[PDB]
């Protein structure tokens, strides 16, 4: 929610980085608490994994 | 597609919003892929979709998707039940008991909504290609049968080059072709004249 | 519109040996004069089958009408021995109530009926026969959102042969990719209360595009009585096993028939 539901994003020429740790990467929460993604492309791993 | 014959064809159809169209595929994740409609990894078929904002965005429309579920659906399953979802597990009532939600969520399909929230009609065509009688064939025209000459051929989409002669072999009631130990086709049933070559 | 069995005896749940039965055609591919090593869900050799039965009520014994909710898991093996076609069909579903859809498949007096609906089932679903003729069907009360309905021609002419079990029926049920697969075999038997040994191969008969989520299985049986003041049960026995992820060798003869398996 901190990144996906932020009140303000940076411009592309001056992008920001946030580190994520000590948490559960549950991506199903984004079904209720986030806008639908028009793009969701994984290169490293399959999104199902 | 126009050169093939299929032993079975099924058409699965429904309405989703634009942004959900990308989920209608093998190996996908998301609300639709997980809770509403799923295809197998070994999917044989075609997915078609088009924008119908001018038709399916009327005041009287009623389109829903499942938002809450315990677990995931299997490929080609349906679930049309409608009971309250208890996020703590088990069941609940009233919907005022804190952890109770309505399992279905409506699509806000208004005619003035931006692209990605507009309704799309999806049709999925599932195909089978077995050693069995064709039920659906493309718009091909047939020719005279030539025998004892090297020639190209196509029987219900089954192509190759060779010499066609009369067979003395017998086929099972629903056998269309036969193959030997090298998977070389040495016999075919003519689609119009019930004779093995 | 439901039959009532207020006092029923407990099931014996006797265990029987499956022998080498329960094998079925696992492919569409035509084969001949070849041995192939395959994998999938099959009934293990010499596996444990659970017996369930029907028994005529008498003064010293409560009616036995065994119809428990049996897990479907990854596939189910079903077989039965009968003298009068007591078993008519099965119910395939999850919660087996009107909350979700379920499939009801049974052979009635003149036709085989396959329906998928939200059913309000009877406590003890059954068919009734009287005066040498079919009387009524008491499987469910209400049915609403039906999505599948198919009727096949067939004839059932059940009677009292005051004998023993002369025929054995075998079925395999699998639910894969939205399709309910049914395999079938039929042979003569000469037993009273056991499971005939041997080896057999079942052939596919149905491939039904239900899109249903089967986790539970129930059996529909017929009661008999003239004058229809009350009904009783005849004697019948059915056996249930479960399919497991096994590796098996199968041999196809010159005509593509499976003659043996390991
Ligand atoms: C075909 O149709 C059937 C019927 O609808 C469907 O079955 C249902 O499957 C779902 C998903 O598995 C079941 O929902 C879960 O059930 C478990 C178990 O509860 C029952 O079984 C146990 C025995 O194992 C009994 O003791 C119990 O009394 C019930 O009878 C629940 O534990 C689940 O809730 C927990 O896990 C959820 C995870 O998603 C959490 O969201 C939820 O908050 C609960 O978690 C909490 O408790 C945990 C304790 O283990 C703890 O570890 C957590 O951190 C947290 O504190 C959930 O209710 C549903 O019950 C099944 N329905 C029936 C009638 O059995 C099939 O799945 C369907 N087929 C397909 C392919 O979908
Ligand atoms: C199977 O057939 C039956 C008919 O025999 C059919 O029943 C109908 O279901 C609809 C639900 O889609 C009912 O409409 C409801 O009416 C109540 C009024 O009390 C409304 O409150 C309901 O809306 C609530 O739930 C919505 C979520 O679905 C929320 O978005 C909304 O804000 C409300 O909280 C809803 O409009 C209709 O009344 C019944 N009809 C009858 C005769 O019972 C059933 O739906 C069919 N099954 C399927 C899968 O189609
Ligand atoms: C497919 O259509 C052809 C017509 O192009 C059928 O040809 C007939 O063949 C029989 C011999 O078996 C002749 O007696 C008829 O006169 C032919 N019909 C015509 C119009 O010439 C062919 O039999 C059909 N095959 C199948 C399986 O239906
Ligand atoms: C099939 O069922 C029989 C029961 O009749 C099982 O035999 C029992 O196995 C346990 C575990 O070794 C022993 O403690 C019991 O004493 C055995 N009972 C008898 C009567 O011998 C048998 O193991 C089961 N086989 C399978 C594959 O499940
Ligand atoms: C679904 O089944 C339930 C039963 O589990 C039905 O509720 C019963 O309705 C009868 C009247 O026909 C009452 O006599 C029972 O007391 C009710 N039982 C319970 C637990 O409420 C319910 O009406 C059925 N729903 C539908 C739509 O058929
Ligand atoms: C077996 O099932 C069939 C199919 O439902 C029954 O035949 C139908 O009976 C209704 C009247 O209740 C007619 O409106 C339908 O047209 C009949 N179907 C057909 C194909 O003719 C049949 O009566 C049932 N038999 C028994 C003994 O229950
Ligand atoms: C998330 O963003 C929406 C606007 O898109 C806002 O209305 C909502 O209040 C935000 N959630 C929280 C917890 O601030
Ligand atoms: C669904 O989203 C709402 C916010 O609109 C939130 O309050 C609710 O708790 C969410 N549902 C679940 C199960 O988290
Ligand atoms: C018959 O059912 C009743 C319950 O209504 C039970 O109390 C009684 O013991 C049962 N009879 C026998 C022989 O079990
Ligand atoms: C059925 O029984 C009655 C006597 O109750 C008899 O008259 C009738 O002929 C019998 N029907 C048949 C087919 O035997
Ligand atoms: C449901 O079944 C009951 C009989 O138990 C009947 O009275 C009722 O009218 C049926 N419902 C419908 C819609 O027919
Ligand atoms: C194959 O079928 C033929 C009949 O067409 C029969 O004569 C032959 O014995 C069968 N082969 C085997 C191994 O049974």
């Amino acid at each position: 929610g901190q990144v996906f539901n932020a009140s303000k994003f940076p411009s592309v020429y001056a992008w920001e980085r946030l580190r994520i740790s000590d948490c559960v990467a549950d991506y199903s929460v984004l079904y209720n608490s986030s806008s639908s993604f028009s793009t969701f492309k994984c290169y490293g791993v399959s999104p199902t994994k | 597609l126009n050169d093939l014959c299929f032993s079975s064809v099924y058409a699965d159809y429904f309405v989703v919003k634009g942004d959900d169209v990308r989920q209608i595929a093998p190996a996908q994740t998301g609300v639709i892929a997980d809770y509403n409609y799923k295809l197998p990894d070994d999917f044989t078929g075609c997915v078609l979709a088009w924008n119908t904002n001018s038709v399916d965005s009327k005041q009287g429309n009623n389109f829903y998707y499942r938002l809450f579920r315990h677990g995931k659906i299997k490929p080609y399953e349906r679930d049309i039940s409608n009971v309250l979802y208890n996020s703590a597990g088990g069941t609940c009532s009233s919907t005022s008991q804190l952890g109770c939600y309505e399992p279905l969520k409506s699509y806000g399909f208004t005619p003035t909504v931006g692209v990605g929230y507009q309704p799309y009609r999806v049709v999925v065509l599932s195909f089978e290609l077995l050693n069995a009688p064709a039920t659906v064939c493309g718009p091909k025209k047939s020719t005279e049968l030539v025998k004892n000459k090297c020639v190209n051929f196509n029987f219900n989409g089954l192509t190759g080059t060779g010499v066609l002669t009369s067979s003395t072999k017998k086929f099972q009631p629903f056998q269309q072709f036969g193959r030997d130990v090298s998977d070389f086709t040495d016999s075919v049933r003519d689609p119009k004249t019930l004779e093995i070559l | 519109g439901c039959g009532i069995l207020s006092n029923k005896s407990k099931p014996a749940l006797t265990q029987y040996s499956s022998s080498r039965r329960g094998f079925y055609y696992f492919d569409d591919t035509f084969r001949s004069s070849v041995r192939v090593l395959t994998t999938g869900y099959f009934l293990p050799f010499n596996s444990n089958l659970t017996g369930y039965s029907s028994r005529n009520a008498v003064t010293g014994r409560l009616i036995q009408f065994d119809n428990p909710n049996i897990p479907f898991k990854d596939g189910l093996y079903f077989a039965a021995t009968e003298r009068s076609n007591v078993i008519r069909g099965w119910i395939f579903g999850s919660t087996l109530d009107n909350t979700t859809q379920s499939a009801v498949l049974f052979n009635n007096g003149t036709h085989i009926v396959i329906n998928v609906c939200n059913f309000y089932f009877c406590q003890d679903p059954m068919l009734t026969v009287a005066n040498g003729s079919h009387y009524k069907s008491w499987v469910f009360l209400n049915a609403t959102n039906c999505t599948y309905n198919r009727v096949h021609a067939f004839e059932i002419d059940p009677s009292l042969n005051t004998g023993a079990f002369i025929h054995l029926r075998e079925h395999v049920f699998r639910n894969v990719d939205g399709f309910l697969y049914v395999y079938h075999n039929y042979e003569r038997a000469n037993v009273y209360d056991n499971f005939p040994s041997g080896f057999s191969v079942l052939k596919p008969i149905l491939k039904l595009p239900f899109g249903l989520n089967i986790t539970q299985f129930k059996v529909i049986m017929t009661l008999f009585s003239p004058t229809t003041s009350s009904f009783n049960a005849d004697a019948s026995v059915y056996f249930v096993g479960h399919l497991k992820p096994l590796t098996m060798l199968a041999e196809f003869d010159e005509n593509g028939t499976i003659t043996d398996a390991v």
